[PDB]
C-alpha cells in the first residue's frame, strides 16, 4: 500500500507555503486536478484507487459509479476522512468509507440503474498527501437501462464536460484492452477538449483478457493512434480477485510476472505497470510546480523594488535627527 | 507615521527572506 | 456492413463516424428488412452500438433480433444470464448467444 512519490514533493510545498505566510499571503500553488474519463466497465475506478494507494472505492461488474465522486486530499497532521453530508462524523476506516459511499448513492438514486448529477464531496486529511482534486466520473453508455430516462447518454456526457473543459486538469483516459481502440469513447472526448495532446494520458486496461493469439503490441508503441504521451498498460484485479479479497502485493507481483513472461511485452516491461503511472503523474505535477516559479519571482521582485525607494529612508529613521526635521520642513 | 514606518520595514525584511527561501528551493 | 467507430485512424477523415452511419441508414431504415443486432459479450451491453441503432429504427422490436457473439471471452467470475433471459434490456424477440 501507500504512495511514496509524494514524499519528495511535500516539503517543497510546505516551505513555499511558509515563505508566503511570512508576509500574510498565500502561494499560488495551483496544482492540476485529475479527472478519470472512461467508458462503463472500462476499469476507471480501479486505476484511480491504485493511484491513491487505498482500497476504498466501490468497484465491480454493473453500474456502480452512479454519482460523480469528488475526492479532495488535504495535507494535515493525522489521517482521517469526512463527508460533507455526514458533517460532524469522523471516519477512521476506509471500509466504512466505502460502505457509506454505497449507502449515500442508494439513498438518492434508488436500487435501479439510476444516476445523479449531484457530486459527493469526500475529503481525506493526511500528512502524506498533497492538496489534490480527484474526480471519479460515471462511465458513458449508449442506451438506457432500468429506469433511466431516454437521454441518459447526454446527461452523462454533460456531467463530464463541466470537469474536463476546465484548464489545469489531467484527462486520464482509460480504455479496455479486449476491445478495439478505435471504438473507445474516452479518446473521443479527449480529442474534443484537448485537440493537441498536452494533458491527455492514455491508459490501457484489461491486457490479461486479450483473445488468445492477438496482442496490442502495435498499440502500446503509439503507432495505431499517436498520443503525445503514449499509452501505459496496466493489469487490475479481476472480478474474482475483488471477491476473493486478493492482496495488493500479490496483484503487483502478478502484474510484474505477466509483463516479464509475455513474449510480446518483455521489451516494454520497464515502461508499464502501476508504479510507472505513479511516476508519470508525479513527474507531471513536479513539472507544473516548477513552471510557475518565474511568476512568483516577478511578483516579489516588483514589490521589493516598489518599497525599496522608501525603505532607504525609513531604515535611517532616528529619534533625534535635526537634518530629517529640516528636510521635512523644506519639502 | 511611526506605524507606517514599522510596517514598511517589516514587509521589506519579510520580502527579502521570501526571495532568499525561493532561490534556495529552486536550486 | 462496415462496423461503427468513434475515433478516426489511418487517414480516415474526422467525420468517418457520420459516413459510416449514412451507409448504415440506407439499409436499416428500409421497410421489409430484418436487422440483426450483433453485440459482444465481453463489453458491457449498455455500450452496444447495434442496439442503439436498432432501437432508433425499430422502436417496437418487431424486426430486431439480438445476438451475443463472444461468450468464450467472459471475465472469470461473471456471466451473461441476465442478458440472455431478456431481463436487463428487454427486447421483444429475445437474445441468442453464440
Ligand atoms: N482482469 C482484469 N479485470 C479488470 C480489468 N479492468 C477492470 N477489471 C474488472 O472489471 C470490473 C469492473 O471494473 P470497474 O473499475 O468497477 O469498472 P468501472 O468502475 O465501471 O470503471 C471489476 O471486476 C474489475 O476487476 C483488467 O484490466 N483486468
Ligand atoms: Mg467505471
Amino acid at each position: 500500500m501507500g504512495n511514496r512519490g509524494m514524499e519528495d514533493l511535500i516539503p517543497l510545498v510546505n516551505r513555499l507555503q511558509d515563505a508566503f505566510s511570512a508576509i500574510g499571503q498565500n502561494a499560488d500553488l495551483d496544482l492540476p486536478q485529475i479527472a478519470v474519463v472512461g467508458g462503463q466497465s472500462a476499469g476507471a475506478s480501479s486505476v484511480l484507487e491504485n493511484f491513491v494507494g487505498r482500497d476504498f472505492l466501490p468497484r465491480g461488474s454493473g453500474i456502480v459509479t452512479r454519482r460523480p465522486l469528488v475526492l479532495q486530499l488535504v495535507n494535515a497532521t493525522t489521517e482521517y476522512a469526512e463527508f460533507l453530508h455526514c458533517k460532524g462524523k469522523k471516519f477512521t476506516d476506509f471500509e466504512e468509507v466505502r460502505l457509506e459511499i454505497e449507502a449515500e448513492t442508494d439513498r438518492v438514486t434508488g436500487t435501479n440503474k439510476g444516476i445523479s448529477p449531484v457530486p459527493i464531496n469526500l475529503r481525506v486529511y493526511s500528512p502524506h498527501v498533497l492538496n489534490l482534486t480527484l474526480v471519479d466520473l460515471p462511465g458513458m453508455t449508449k442506451v438506457p437501462v432500468g429506469d433511466q430516462p431516454p437521454d441518459i447518454e447526454f446527461q452523462i456526457r454533460d456531467m463530464l464536460m463541466q470537469f474536463v473543459t476546465k484548464e489545469n486538469c489531467l484527462i486520464l483516459a482509460v480504455s479496455p484492452a479486449n476491445s478495439d481502440l478505435a471504438n473507445s469513447d474516452a479518446l473521443k472526448v479527449a480529442k474534443e477538449v484537448d485537440p493537441q495532446g498536452q494533458r491527455t494520458i492514455g491508459v490501457i486496461t484489461k491486457l490479461d483478457l486479450m483473445d488468445e493469439g492477438t496482442d496490442a503490441r502495435d498499440v502500446l508503441e503509439n503507432k495505431l493512434l499517436p498520443l503525445r504521451r503514449g499509452y501505459i498498460g496496466v493489469v487490475n484485479r479481476s472480478q474474482k480477485d475483488i471477491d476473493g479479497k486478493k492482496d495488493i502485493t500479490a496483484a503487483l507481483a502478478a502484474e510484474r510476472k505477466f509483463f516479464l513472461s509475455h513474449p510480446s511485452y518483455r521489451h516494454l516491461a520497464d515502461r508499464m505497470g502501476t508504479p510507472y503511472l505513479q511516476k508519470v503523474l508525479n513527474q507531471q505535477l513536479t513539472n507544473h510546480i516548477r513552471d510557475t516559479l518565474p511568476g512568483l519571482r516577478n511578483k516579489l521582485q516588483s514589490q521589493l523594488l516598489s518599497i525599496e525607494k522608501e525603505v532607504e529612508e525609513y531604515k535611517n529613521f532616528r529619534p533625534d535627527d535635526p537634518a530629517r526635521k529640516t528636510k521635512a520642513l523644506l519639502q | 507615521q511611526a506605524q507606517r514606518r514599522d510596517e514598511m520595514l517589516r514587509m521589506y525584511h519579510a520580502l527579502k527572506e521570501a526571495l532568499s527561501i525561493i532561490g534556495n528551493i529552486n536550486t
